[PDB]
Parts: C-alpha cells; sequence; structure tokens
C-alpha cells in the first residue's frame, strides 16, 4: 500500500536506477521473474550498504509477508530505506524549524496531541481515536507526552 | 588406498565437521542475535525501568 508508494517517492533517480539494476540480480534469466528473497543480502552490499551476516539475514526475515518467497521492486525500496536510509534530500533543520512553528500555535516549543490532531484533520484525512497518539508516542522519545522541537526533527527526517 | 579412502572419509567428514561447525556458527549467531535482541530488549526495558524508576 502506501509505505511502498512512499519509498518509491523518496528515492532519487540516480539511486532508484541502481536499486533496480542491482535488484534484478534476483532473477537468473529464462525463469518466471520471481525475484527471490535469499538475494537480499547481496544487493544490500551491491548498493553501498556494509552489513554483517546477521544484518543480511535480518533484511530477509523482514520481507515475504505472504510466504511467496519473493521481493518486489517497490517492496525492495521499502526494505532498503529501513536498512540504508536513502531518502530524497531529507530536508533540513531550518526548513523543519519554520514548519515546527506552524504546529506550535501557542508557541510552547512542542506539539501536543491537540495541535497534532488539528493539523492532521485539516488535511482532509480522517483522524480516528487511536491516531495522533500513535505519532506522539513515535516522536516522544523521552516519554514526556509531547513531541518537542528536537524530537520533531528526528521524527520527520526524510518526510515530504 | 587406505590413505585415499582415509581422505575420502576424512574429507567428507571434515566437510561434515565444517558443516556442523557452520551449523553451530549459524546457530550460535542466531542465538547470539537472539541474545543481541534479548539483551537489546533487556536494555530497552532496563532503560525504561531506569526511566520509570526515576519517574
Amino acid at each position: 500500500d502506501d509505505i511502498y508508494k512512499a519509498a518509491v517517492e523518496q528515492l532519487t533517480e540516480e539511486q532508484k536506477n541502481e536499486f533496480k539494476a542491482a535488484f534484478d540480480i534476483f532473477v537468473l534469466g529464462a525463469e518466471d521473474g520471481c525475484i527471490s528473497t535469499k538475494e537480499l543480502g547481496k544487493v544490500m552490499r551491491m548498493l553501498g550498504q556494509n552489513p554483517t551476516p546477521e544484518e543480511l539475514q535480518e533484511m530477509i526475515d523482514e520481507v515475504d509477508e505472504d510466504g511467496s518467497g519473493t521481493v518486489d521492486f517497490d517492496e525492495f525500496l521499502v526494505m532498503m530505506v529501513r536498512c540504508m536510509k536513502d531518502d530524497s534530500k531529507g530536508k533540513s533543520e531550518e526548513e523543519l524549524s519554520d514548519l515546527f512553528r506552524m504546529f506550535d500555535k501557542n508557541a510552547d516549543g512542542y506539539i501536543d496531541l491537540d495541535e497534532l490532531k488539528i493539523m492532521l484533520q485539516a488535511t482532509g484525512e480522517t483522524i480516528t481515536e487511536d491516531d495522533i497518539e500513535e505519532l506522539m508516542k513515535d516522536g516522544d522519545k523521552n516519554n514526556d507526552g509531547r513531541i518537542d522541537y528536537d524530537e520533531f526533527l528526528e521524527f520527520m527526517k526524510g518526510v515530504e | 588406498d587406505e590413505s585415499e579412502r582415509g581422505m575420502k572419509v576424512i574429507e567428507s567428514r571434515a566437510q561434515k565437521d565444517e558443516e556442523k561447525m557452520e551449523i553451530q556458527e549459524i546457530q550460535l549467531k542466531e542465538a547470539k542475535h537472539i541474545a543481541e535482541d534479548a539483551d537489546r530488549k533487556y536494555e530497552e526495558v532496563a532503560r525504561k525501568l531506569v526511566i520509570i524508576e526515576s519517574d
């Protein structure tokens, strides 16, 4: 669904071309185009990541949700950003500082649950009872009940 | 022939031992990785315990 679309959106042209060229090593030729999961460790290294054998296996353990034994191209990009975080630019502290200030309507230096909900519902996306809290608990690394400026910058690195 | 058979049995055995060894390496690594995560998880709860104890 949307995680797979997002990984594609976040990889740049000079990178996605290498990812598909290297990832195509997963098919031997004159087969069925399966693209197997056992080849993930090899491609992590082909693309410039430098994992240990345990890490190569972890990439394999985190794919194949349907038991098919394969990895798709969009699926690969999702698995790669969770291993090697090749986002598109990933912005900057100055850009997120100015944007942080917009969620911080009361200028308190943090985004609480009410601001987090207003800003999201305002996009037209329906917000349910468990939403918002799920993001607050992701950004709130120190478990203080809110996402502060520093936490915000970590939380949204790579977000567009 | 005894020495050559010796090698066939021993080479095959050395390979069986290489495989058992590789298997113990894989298994200790899996167990070690469980330990890395069991220890990591321990650290997360132990750290959270410190945070929670501090709280």
